[PDB]
RNA sequence: AGCAGGCGCGCAAAUUACCCAAUCCUAAUUCAGGGAGGUAGUGACAAUAAAUAACGAUACAGGGCCCAUUCGGGUCUUGUAAUUGGAAUGAGUACAAUGUAAAUACCUUAACGAGGAACAAUUGGAGGGCAAGUCUGGUGCCAGC
């Protein structure tokens, strides 16, 4: 018959934005956005990602005639 | 009980307290000596702690250049021997090249005698010729060729004179003090000022003509054979260079 | 002491991106780690254009130069050829943090990634040797680079197993 | 420098200005009228967020703070240099997101 | 400056206040202003209740404060309100709670009201859930 | 199972005694356990267990081994009469606590520089 | 560092305010320990009268009122610590509060109700006295409970302020080092004016007696509404002594004064104005 | 005329701790002593090192993702699911030993110690969107706060 106190009034928060548990730990933040920002890239370039991996099973995602993605020379 | 400015070539640990010893009055200066306690505390590793070298010192196994001199604060300055009964260990503090004060383990026979420079001759009391040391043993009856600057072989059982090296134009010689610590060989030039700053000036096996003051300069004895035994191939200071470029 | 220094500007966009790119690269904290290992290559090629900017055959450049290099090679980020000085001004910061224990272990193998690599050697596990390194930022010396394997008092060398996997031996075999 | 040398002035406020504004979160109904003490004046100060407004009620020895807009808005009124960052010994930026207490 | 001259207003008006008081005993010590501050007194109430005395107990206090000719007449208060922030359960209107309000406590039913936007004082069926609000309420 | 290795070990007959390092090196084990390292100690060399002294100990990085001074005297009552109190209440040989420590001795000494008198108190 | 030195003679600057405490006749400043059930107070109590006037007291009921120093003296009060009903007027009219927490418990939740009742009421001088240190030998566990308490107190409470640690009760009173630096605290205690307390005639009882006629209450038969002496003991603002004063007596409602009369004082004015000491009543 | 604690306004920060064990110093003098000095507590002033997670397995979803003043470009090798599995730990907690004048801390270390790993990381900043709701203006059904 003894009473206590509770978890908010010994932490003394409240009244916050709900937070991330990715925002947490700053190595797992400084890692989740560094795999996205690897695959952003993947639309802005082309990577290298190791090749032909299986068998040429053709270039798989489409070719278009009136493009030319090459530098020109002025 | 003002400290932590030590004399540097005693070389204590910083990380030892705050304080440094004071030496007490005695026989020589204050930053050109060396007591006991920076000898067998931190310079040899006899004793660990102060009060243990106290123990050492109370109980009669030190003895400086012939009596105990029972005293932890004792300045046992420049050229005096450490006669370590116990050990068998006649332990001569001379300099090195580089500022320190080197240890050597003498043979008795040679540890039995020693010498130092004169600082005056003078006549005392009831017309009685006496002369001082640079360790104040002011001594009685030389020969009376005895001049300033010269050096004196105490005999150490009793304070009599057994020889002395008359110095001149050229016998071997010591250095102490200054920033030429650590050499030997009397050959080049004598030159005599008018109030100091003047050298007998030096060859070594390299020849090096140098000088200093001549308060900061003693004798030993006769080229190539010295009275004093002298540390580590008897200090020359070629070059570190130089050594690492040969071996 | 103040090891780190904070850069000519630190809101900028292709500092931003240096940082993410060497962050989820090496697998690092903060750009405190990035400032560090920076200032340090600042400091040392700071050093080293003074060196260069004096002309040659002083004994000072030369056995200074000779110095440098010595550590530089016993740090292991230059290369055994390139003994020369202005290679040192050619230094650059991503061989100089790639022999950390963290990347350098992951390197070596034994880690299967680079934040695996950091958690199990902030765990306790990879020892150089005799002695057990607890820390990810070591730049481990050339000559113990092959001296990188599990500590024998941890339950991926060939210790006891540890708490997880005998408490579960006890409440599965009960 | 915006009121002798100090960064900051204890105030008494004088009466809550404008609390008859309609438009709920708006400049004229966040301001108060302060009494700076060190040289004994009237300013109007510029308290954040009308719903943490009525904490401060009348001579609640306020603490000011410099305003410093970082741009242009819609429609605040320029004048006020002053805000409230201090209220009776806590900050009112605690109070409402209500970690301590306002002592009286 | 302002401060040390509002201090010193106020330590002159009370000087001199302590400086006519220092006079004459029964006029400027208990019949002017009557008993100042630490002063072993004794009271007397006639019509006190029986079971204050019946069932008194040592263990609890009995403090005593005298009352302002403002603060004995009865009627409405309009106070601002606000759930305490650790109360796990928010206040609906015309539930009755007790009140620390000056000398007096008292549970009294209160209604909870806001101005929508102070033009109307219209009765919320609810308090605020973490700001104030206004209340009125019979009372002393 | 454990081992001790001595090093750089000095003779000191100025105290009568061998002054040296210890490394003792256990595989698994906390540490090596101070009256049973001094035991093993002096039975190998020869001492008494009572003549026998270690201190300075301390436990490198990551478990192991741990480095540490080594004193053995000769003539135990030498190393009665040369070790410090606190290593001799250390080891049970001679004991020293006194109650009045600091403050209750220093009150008991200024009061008692203001007495001036003996037992002759008569009131 | 002049912009330091004019930043922090801003310290200095208050709201101004009025005292009417007078420099001839203080009264004892009211303390209140009040706290948890069980742990603390009535040993406390204890503690304290025997390290201020050398004399226990077992047994103890009502408010004491005991003397620290030349000048002035102070009055106890345990507080029961089971209802809100002596919690709050004891709250609204105390100016210290030494405050029990019990580390090896955390803190309370009584102590906690009257934190927030003291906040809103006008705050006394609060000093947190953490008492039941049996915790444990490991040092790291009690510096730990100490840190997260005194963190948390501070900010409770003002941050700065005291919290005063006791250990284990010897033989019914606490360690005196302890008390004697509690002592010394609460002798160099420095209030600070409020307005209720500034401007209410207010007073606490410490004799109570019932000053009505034996034979007519033995003739009415346990009905009549008695006439009631309080023997008490006024702060704050001077209590107008002619009758016809509306006065509340906390927890049965108000009355007006019938009369009342000044008595001798029990307590020690300094000797030189006697010429020219626990007094501890409902015990 | 120093240490510790106070006062210095009504709104503010270390303990009225331990000890001669180290360094020294003084005395008749190894042995007594020293708020010189050292040790501990408190300590986001500063500085260094870095834990709050790591690796797999499965399931569907694709009206789906991402980038560039716009129409363009590139990609399941992209997201949501405790579907889920065992491994490794030190924060702690603690026998013990270690350190030390004695004791704390670290360094060791048996036995405990993880899934929301709730063993609960914060401080800011940029945007929205929602009513049988409230308010102001007007050239309906709008514009703003
Ligand atoms: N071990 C230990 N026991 C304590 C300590 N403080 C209080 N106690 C115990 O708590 C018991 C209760 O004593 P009090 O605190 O004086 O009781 P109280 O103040 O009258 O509290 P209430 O009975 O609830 O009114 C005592 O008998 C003590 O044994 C403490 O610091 N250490
Ligand atoms: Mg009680």
């Amino acid at each position: 018959g003894k009473r206590a106190i509770n978890y908010q009034i010994l932490k003394n928060k409240g009244l916050t934005p709900k937070r991330n548990k990715d925002n947490r730990n700053s190595r797992v933040k400084k890692r989740k956005k560094y795999q996205k920002a690897q695959k952003k890239l993947k639309s802005v370039r082309a990577v290298y990602s190791g090749g032909q991996s299986g068998v040429y099973e053709g270039e798989k995602t489409g070719i278009k005639k009136g493009l030319t993605r090459s530098v020109k020379f002025k | 009980l003002k400290r932590l400015a030590a004399p540097h070539h005693w070389l204590l640990d910083k990380l030892s307290g705050c304080y440094a010893p004071r030496p007490s009055a005695g026989p020589h200066k204050l930053r050109e000596s060396l007591p006991l306690i920076v000898f067998l505390r931190n310079r040899l590793k006899y004793a660990l702690n102060g009060r243990e070298v106290k123990a050492i010192l109370m109980q009669r196994h030190v003895k400086v250049d012939g009596k105990v001199r029972t005293d932890t604060t004792y300045p046992a300055g420049f050229m005096d021997v450490i006669t370590l009964d116990a050990t068998n260990e006649n332990f001569r503090l001379v300099y090195d090249v580089k500022g320190r004060f080197a240890v050597h383990r003498i043979t008795d026979e040679e540890a039995s005698y020693k010498l130092g420079k004169v600082k005056k001759v003078q006549l005392g009391k009831k017309g009685v010729p006496y002369v001082v040391t640079h360790d104040g043993r002011t001594i009685r009856y030389p020969d009376p060729n005895i001049k300033v600057n010269d050096t004196v072989k105490i005999d150490l059982a009793s304070g009599k004179i057994t020889d002395f090296i008359k110095f001149d134009a050229g016998k071997l010689v010591y250095v102490t003090g200054g920033r030429n610590l650590g050499r030997i060989g009397t050959i080049v030039h004598k030159e005599r000022h008018d109030g100091g700053f003047d050298l007998v000036h030096i060859k070594d096996s390299l020849d090096n003509t140098f000088v200093t003051r001549l308060n900061n300069v003693f004798v030993i004895g006769e080229q190539g054979k010295p009275y004093i035994s002298l540390p580590k191939g008897k200090g020359i200071k070629l070059s570190i260079a130089e050594e690492r470029d040969r071996r | 002491s103040k090891t780190y220094s904070t850069p000519k500007r630190p809101y900028e966009s292709s500092r931003l991106d240096a940082e993410l790119k060497l962050a989820g690269e090496f697998g690092l904290k903060n750009k405190k780690e990035i400032y560090r290992i920076s200032f340090q290559l600042s400091k040392i090629r700071r050093a080293a254009r003074d060196l260069l900017t004096r002309d040659e055959k002083d004994p000072k450049r030369l056995f200074e130069g000779n110095a440098l290099i010595r550590r530089l090679v016993r740090v292991g980020v230059l290369s055994e050829d390139k003994k020369k000085l202005d290679y040192v001004l050619a230094l650059k910061v991503e061989d100089f943090l790639e022999r950390r224990l963290q990347t350098q272990v992951y390197k070596l193998g034994l880690a299967k990634s680079v934040h695996h690599a950091r958690v199990l050697i902030t765990q306790r596990h990879i020892a150089v040797g005799k002695q057990i390194v607890n820390i990810p930022s070591f730049m481990v010396r050339l000559d113990s680079e092959k001296h990188i394997d599990f500590a024998p008092t941890s339950p991926f060398g060939g210790a006891r197993p540890g708490r997880v996997a005998r408490r579960n031996a006890a409440r599965k075999a009960e | 420098s915006p009121f002798g040398g100090s960064s900051h002035a204890k105030g008494i406020v004088l009466e809550k200005l404008g609390i008859e504004s309609k438009q709920p979160n708006s400049a004229i109904r966040k301001c108060v009228r302060v009494q700076l003490i060190k040289n004994g004046k009237k300013v109007t100060a510029f308290v954040p967020n009308d719903g943490c407004l009525n904490f401060v009620d009348e001579n609640d020895e306020v603490l000011l703070a410099g305003f410093g807009r970082k741009g242009k808005a819609k429609g605040d009124i320029p004048g006020v240099r002053f805000k409230v960052v201090k209220v009776s010994g806590v900050s009112l930026l605690a109070l409402w997101k209500e970690k301590k207490e306002k002592p009286r | 400056t302002w401060y040390e001259l509002q201090k010193a207003k106020i330590s002159k008006q009370l000087e001199i206040n302590n400086i006519e008081y220092q006079e004459m005993t029964p006029e400027q010590r208990q019949r002017i202003e009557g008993f100042k501050a630490g002063s072993y007194v004794r009271i007397v109430f006639e019509k006190v209740p029986m079971e204050f005395v019946k069932n008194f107990n040592p263990k609890f206090p009995i403090v005593m404060g005298g009352l302002l000719p403002t603060e004995i007449k009865f009627g409405i208060v309009k106070a601002r309100l606000r759930r305490h922030r650790w109360h796990k359960k928010i206040l609906k209107t015309n539930d009755p709670l007790v009140l620390s309000l000056g000398w007096r406590r008292f549970q009294t039913l209160p209604i909870y009201t806001t101005t929508d936007s102070r033009t109307r004082t219209r009765m919320l069926k609810y308090t605020p859930e973490h700001t104030y609000c206004n209340a009125a309420f019979y009372g002393p | 199972a454990v081992t001790i290795r001595t090093r750089k070990v000095i003779s000191n007959p100025l105290l009568a005694r061998k002054q040296f390092v210890v490394d003792v090196l256990h595989p698994n084990r906390a540490n090596v356990s101070k009256d049973e390292l001094r035991e093993k100690l002096a039975e190998v060399y020869k001492a008494e267990k009572d003549a026998v002294s270690v201190f300075g100990f301390r436990t490198q990085f990551g478990g192991g081994k741990s480095v540490g001074f080594g004193l053995v005297y000769n003539s135990v009552a030498e190393a009665k009469k040369f070790e410090p109190t606190y290593r001799l209440v250390r080891y049970g040989l001679a004991e020293k606590v006194e109650k009045a420590s600091r403050q209750q001795r220093k009150q008991k000494k200024n009061r008692d520089k203001k007495i001036f008198g003996t037992g002759k108190r008569l009131a | 560092t002049m912009q330091r030195s004019s930043d922090v003679n801003e310290r200095k600057l208050h709201v101004p305010m009025v005292d009417r405490t007078p420099e001839d006749d203080p009264p004892p400043f009211i303390v209140a320990v009040v706290g948890p059930p069980g742990t603390g107070k009535t040993t406390l109590i204890r503690s304290l009268v025997r390290r201020m006037t050398k004399s226990t007291l077992n047994d103890i009921q009502g408010p004491i009122t005991v003397v620290s120093g030349k000048h002035r003296r102070l009055t106890f009060l345990e507080c029961p610590a089971d209802d809100l009903n002596a919690m709050i007027d004891i709250a609204k009219i105390a100016d210290l509060v030494l405050l029990l927490i019990d580390g090896n418990f955390g803190f309370e939740m009584e102590t906690m109700e009257f934190l927030n009742i003291a906040q809103h009421h006008g705050m006394p001088r609060v000093l947190g006295v953490a008492t039941h240190l049996d915790l444990f030998k490991s040092q790291s566990t009690l510096r730990a409970s100490k840190k997260r308490l005194k963190h948390r107190f501070w900010t409770e409470v003002y941050q700065g302020a005291k919290l005063f640690y006791l250990s284990g009760v010897i033989n019914g009173r606490y360690p005196d080092r302890e008390i004697l630096n509690l002592s010394r605290f609460i002798s160099v205690m420095k209030f600070r004016p409020l307005k209720w307390r500034n401007e209410h005639p207010y007073m606490l009882a410490d004799r109570f007696t019932d000053l009505t006629h034996p034979e007519l209450i033995e003739t009415q038969g346990l009905q009549i509404d008695r006439k009631v002496a309080i023997y008490g003991y006024l702060h704050g603002t001077p209590l107008p002594s002619a009758p016809g004063t509306r006065v509340h007596i906390a927890g049965v409602g108000d009355f007006s004064v019938a009369q009342i009369e000044k008595l001798p004082d029990p307590c020690p004015t300094p000797f030189y104005q006697q010429k020219l000491l626990i007094y501890a009543p409902m015990s």
